[PDB]
RNA sequence: UAAUAGCGCCGCAAUUCAUGCUGCUUGCAGCCUCUGAAUUUUGUUAAAUGAGGGUUAGUUUGACUGCAGUCUUGCUUUCUGACCCUGGUAGCUGCUCACCCUGAUGCUGCUGUCAAUAGACAGGAUAGGUGCGCUCCCAGCAAUAAGGGCGCGGAUGUACUGCUGUAGUGGCUACUGAAUCACCCCCGAUCAAGGGGGAACCCGGGUUGAAAGGAGAAGUCAUUUAAUAA
């Protein structure tokens, strides 16, 4: 998982304020900081059948939070897509 | 305190290698190896329930390697109106196997099956007209259908109960009677006790014709009265700095009779 | 302190016969001294089973020819013995937790010493409960079965381990510590390789625990863990 100065950057980034300790630009970006760090290691580390329930999880999440966001805005939706060079 | 050591000692019982205790052991053994079912009576005080205890140590539980252990005497007193639960509980208890709950025949069925395979050879029963009237059926079931000689203990009133059955009475009709002491062997008892039993700091001469002619009038020829009306003066003697008994604390304790 | 019960095994004891034991009537009589089936009993310095994790191209179970003589190979597995350990730091990574109640096929449970902090040191497979074990039971913990309660912030168009977080417990890779044995000891080789020196016993030769094999591919099933979803 990430360091505290990683989240703390992270949802000073994406969070629409300092006080956006939640929403679904922070929740769905953090994901994908947590996907990025967890493919280098699992890439690596095939016999590592633990690691792979958590990605699993991970990603299915992120595709949750993003469909919810879509429909709710499409706007935040578009933007974030971008600044997390998703596709 | 050293008298405090001696007043400790002299309440506490001990056992005395009477002659009527020397014949029962061996009487008993007799029937044992018969299995013969007999029993023995006397009055309240010969000491009879002692000459028993007596013997069950003679007879611990005997073992060997690949064997169980053979329990060859059982000793056992029953409660007040001792139904066959009652006496089937007691029998099993004295075995040490654990006792849970079942109806009359879980529990017939778990004492026969206790008295086999453990061995059992010969069954002590004290104060046996505590015994209900139907247990008795239960008594000789186990007498004729296991190899076991069963013995029970009581008083003049025993025979008193076991004359209302003959079933009962035939079964058990062989006897020794315990009696009470008398004439040199009641002289000569007073010389035991004395010596073996109470061990004052010198002798109290117990065995002459003034203290016999106080302990006779005192005790009967019960052992028992013997025995707790000597303690009880060796105990007070003690506590007046006295090394003995004396005449006037003996008859002290005996005029409380 | 506690673990009473339930369930599965292990013998021990009968009781009933036979697939057994004496006969000849080759099918009956007879019993339980054996060897075995069935039921029921038991927990007795009875007897018998008895899963903490690891270690040898180990030994014996082999082929051929008339039980004697030749040749012999180190494959894949199941036991019995014996010995060793109860681990080390260097990264990567999963899960779990605001705080409570219920407590799950949940975790933990040995001896001795010092601390009596939660942990070190030295022993060790006897290691919570019984003859031996469990998903059962007892004790402590319980966020990491699950359900319910519910505080403040973020979001609030159905999404929300999504906040209150530095520890707990795993996974994987690289190096490393001990045993690398089959009667012990010593020097080596692991797609190969053996050799040298002793102890004990039997009648200068043997002995110094046994046993099994028809192999590959593919589909399918049952339970059992994770993930996703309605
Ligand atoms: N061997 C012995 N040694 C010492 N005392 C004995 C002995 N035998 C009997 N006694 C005396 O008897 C006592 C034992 O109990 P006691 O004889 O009074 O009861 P009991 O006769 O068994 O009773 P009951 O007949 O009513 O069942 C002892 O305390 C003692 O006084
Ligand atoms: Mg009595």
């Amino acid at each position: 998982s990430l360091s505290t100065e990683a989240t703390a950057k992270i949802v000073s980034e994406f969070g629409r304020d300092a006080n956006d300790t939640g929403s679904t630009e922070v929740q769905v970006a953090l994901l994908t900081a947590q996907i990025n760090h967890l493919q280098g290691h699992f890439a690596e580390h095939k016999k590592d059948h633990h690691s792979r329930r958590g990605l699993l999880r991970m990603v299915s999440q992120r595709r949750k939070l993003l469909d919810y966001l879509k429909r709710k805005d499409v706007a935040r939706y578009t933007q974030l897509i971008e600044r997390l060079g998703l596709r | 305190e050293w008298l405090q050591a001696e007043i400790a000692r002299l309440k506490g019982k001990s056992i005395v290698p009477l002659q009527q205790v020397k014949t029962l052991h061996d009487w008993l053994d007799g029937k044992r190896k018969a299995r013969k079912s007999c029993r023995v009576v006397g009055e309240s005080r010969t000491g009879k329930t002692v000459a028993c205890d007596a013997y069950r140590y003679r007879h611990k539980p005997q073992q060997e390697a690949g064997r169980p252990p053979t329990v060859p005497v059982v000793y056992i007193r029953p409660h007040q109106k001792c139904g066959p639960k009652d006496l089937f509980k007691k029998i099993t208890e004295y075995l040490k196997y654990r006792v849970t709950k079942g109806t009359v025949s879980d529990f017939r069925d778990r004492t026969i099956e206790v008295l086999k395979g453990c061995g059992v050879e010969m069954l002590i029963i004290d104060e046996a007209d505590r015994l209900k009237p139907e247990t008795f059926a239960d008594v000789r079931d186990i007498a004729e259908d296991l190899g076991i000689a069963v013995v029970l203990v009581g008083t003049d009133r025993l025979d008193a109960v076991i004359k209302r059955d003959e079933q009962v009475l035939e079964r058990f009709r062989a006897h020794l009677r315990f009696g009470k002491l008398s004439g040199e062997d009641f002289k000569n008892t007073v010389e035991m006790w004395e010596q073996m039993v109470l061990k004052l700091p010198v002798s109290s001469n117990l065995k002459s014709k003034e203290m016999l002619r106080i302990l006779t009038s005192a005790t009967e020829g019960y052992i028992g009265r013997l025995d707790e009306i000597l303690r009880e003066a060796a105990i007070r003697s003690l506590s007046r700095g006295l090394k003995k008994i004396d005449k006037a604390v003996l008859q002290e304790v005996a005029k409380e009779y």
